């Protein structure tokens, strides 16, 4: 759970060059791909189980 | 100056915060149509040796947001005023800028006489303009004096033919005020050079006051390197101060692999498009 975004899967650090204003990651079919931690400033890939 | 000039491929901004990569995406938003025309409002020493009025700062309709660009080497342009009244009845917005700071103050500005002006109006002899800005008189009930890092960051110009170009887009919808900004250090010999560049969102200020007029605050003591003419309509000249109006269009954007907009096409300009 991130800021009220429920999900399930595996979390792994990825080399995503997220710009400071950009927060979420998304791809085809409105599927969340990366999230920004509410406390630390880190961007991580999310992959379904 | 009331000339007309073609805006080739400028005026695109990121619609939303979600990151995307290598996807051709279609959106329907307010945008500046490609190959539209823009006017040249100008500031000039209208008999600057005397305190003769210049009327370089008029009032414009503000029909659904405003596009803005400025190409100058100094800090002459600083600050905008907005509002449907600019009177004692209703609030007014001030976006004046400090030396290395900006203050945004929504408050009732009763009387705005005129921008301050040095009677000599010569910058060829003295280059110091110090603490000569007072436009508002009575500050009645108001709140929301937002303060943050300055919008403009001085890109130093050197060696000639190399100055900074500032682009801004002002929108006010559903109680939210958004200001998209971009600095392009590269301008070369063209006031409106060809090329494609996105507009970075900078701030999001909640106010909620309806806007129907705006005016620009210049350092009217002196503004040098200024040609002028009395022509009107579709003419030619130079003003170094532009303006454009947005419309509810539909665009197609090509995000790069890194996540930056590279090309865009409007679905209303050409049958091929
Ligand atoms: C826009 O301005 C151009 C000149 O810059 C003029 O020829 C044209 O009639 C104007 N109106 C349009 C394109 O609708
Ligand atoms: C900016 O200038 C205004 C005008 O005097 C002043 O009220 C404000 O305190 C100044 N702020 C900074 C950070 O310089
Ligand atoms: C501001 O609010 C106070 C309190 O209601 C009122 O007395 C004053 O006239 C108001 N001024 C303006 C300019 O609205
Ligand atoms: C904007 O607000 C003012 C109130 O001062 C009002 O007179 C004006 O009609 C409003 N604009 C529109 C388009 O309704
Ligand atoms: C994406 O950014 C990286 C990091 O600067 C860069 O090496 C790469 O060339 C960029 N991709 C482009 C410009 O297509």
């Amino acid at each position: 759970n991130f800021n009220g975004l429920t999900g399930t899967g595996v979390l792994t650090e990825s080399n995503k060059k997220f710009l400071p204003f950009q927060q979420f990651g998304r791809d085809i079919a409105d599927t969340t791909d990366a999230v920004r931690d509410p406390q630390t400033l880190e961007i991580l890939d999310i992959t379904p189980c | 100056t009331q000339s007309y000039t073609n805006s080739f491929t400028r005026g695109v901004y990121y619609p939303d915060k979600v990151f995307r990569s290598s996807v051709l995406h279609s959106t329907q938003d307010l945008f500046l149509p490609f190959f539209s025309n823009v006017t040249w409002f100008h500031a000039i020493h209208v008999s600057g040796t005397n305190g003769t009025k210049r009327f370089d700062n008029p009032v414009l309709p503000f029909n659904d947001g405003v596009y803005f660009a400025s190409t100058e080497k100094s800090n002459i342009i600083r600050g905008w005023i907005f509002g449907t009244t600019l009177d004692s009845k209703t609030q007014s917005l001030l976006i004046v800028n400090n030396a290395t700071n900006v203050v945004i103050k929504v408050c009732e500005f009763q009387f705005c006489n005129d921008p301050f002006l040095d009677v000599y109006y010569h910058k060829n002899n003295k280059s110091w303009m110090e603490s000569e800005f007072r436009v508002y008189s009575s500050a009645n009930n108001c709140t929301f004096e937002y303060v943050s890092q300055p919008f403009l960051m001085d890109l130093e110009g050197k060696q000639g033919n190399f100055k900074n170009l500032r682009e801004f887009v002002f929108k006010n919808i559903d109680g939210y005020f958004k200001i998209y900004s971009k600095h392009t250090p590269i301008n070369l010999g063209r006031d409106l050079p060809q090329g494609f560049s996105a507009l970075e969102p900078l701030v999001d200020l909640p106010i909620g006051i309806n806007i129907t007029r705006f005016q620009t605050l210049l350092a009217l003591h002196r503004s040098y390197l200024t040609p002028g003419d009395s022509s009107s309509g579709w003419t030619a000249g130079a003003a170094a101060y532009y303006v454009g109006y947005l419309q509810p269009r539909t665009f197609l954007l090509k995000y790069n692999e890194n996540g930056t907009i590279t090309d865009a096409v409007d679905c209303a300009l050409d049958p091929l498009s």
